[PDB]
This record gives C-alpha cells, sequence and structure tokens, in this order.
C-alpha cells in the first residue's frame, strides 16, 4: 500500500470532528431557512413569507 | 478542580490489542486498571477506556 509505508514509520492521520453527514445536516438547515424565511433567519428568529 | 478521574484514548487501534499493548504485566498498578473493565468503547478515533 501507499498508506501502509507511511503508517509503519510514525505518520498517522486523525479523523475530523464533524462527520460528512453532520456537515450535510448543516447545509440543509441553511437551505430550508432561505426557502421558507428569506433573509430574516440570519438576523433573529425566522419569519415565514 | 472538579475530579481526579480520567479516560484514556488509544488512537487508531482496535481494542482486542490493548492489554498486551499497554505494558500491563510490567508497569505501575494504576496503569494496570486502565486496560480493563466493562467500560470499553470502540470508536473511529481509536478505543476509549
Ligand atoms: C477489530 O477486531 C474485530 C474482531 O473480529 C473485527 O471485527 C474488527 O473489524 C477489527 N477492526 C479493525 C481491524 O479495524
Amino acid at each position: 500500500d501507499l498508506i501502509c509505508a507511511q503508517k509503519f514509520n510514525g505518520l498517522t492521520v486523525l479523523p475530523p470532528l464533524l462527520t460528512d453527514e453532520m456537515i450535510a445536516q448543516y447545509t440543509s438547515a441553511l437551505l430550508a431557512g432561505t426557502i421558507t424565511s428569506g433573509w430574516t433567519f440570519g438576523a433573529g428568529a425566522a419569519l415565514q413569507i | 478542580n472538579t475530579s481526579n478521574q480520567v479516560a484514556v484514548l488509544y488512537q487508531d487501534v482496535n481494542c482486542t490489542e490493548v492489554p498486551v499493548a499497554i505494558h500491563a504485566d510490567q508497569l505501575t498498578p494504576t496503569w494496570r486498571v486502565y486496560s480493563t473493565g466493562s467500560n470499553v468503547f470502540q470508536t473511529r478515533a481509536g478505543c476509549l477506556i
């Protein structure tokens, strides 16, 4: 392998804190606020329109 | 300031290897009990004891 020669010599790789499906939950909560509230959810509570 | 208890993470390692990994029969007795218990949880970051 490419990674096994690195891993055998002290060179490790740490995982990210937010998983790739936590980051996708964040961008769907930003899509859902823009479609249903406009710009108001970035300045306070979300007001529908 | 709050307590004296600790948890220990063994990074990027399956915990079918930990008690022979930690120097269990050749160390202080307080490093000994941080290898066993019913509190063994396998994560992606490693194994959390
Ligand atoms: C850890 O050991 C268990 C025991 O079979 C295995 O199922 C699991 O895939 C192992 N994890 C590894 C090698 O990352």
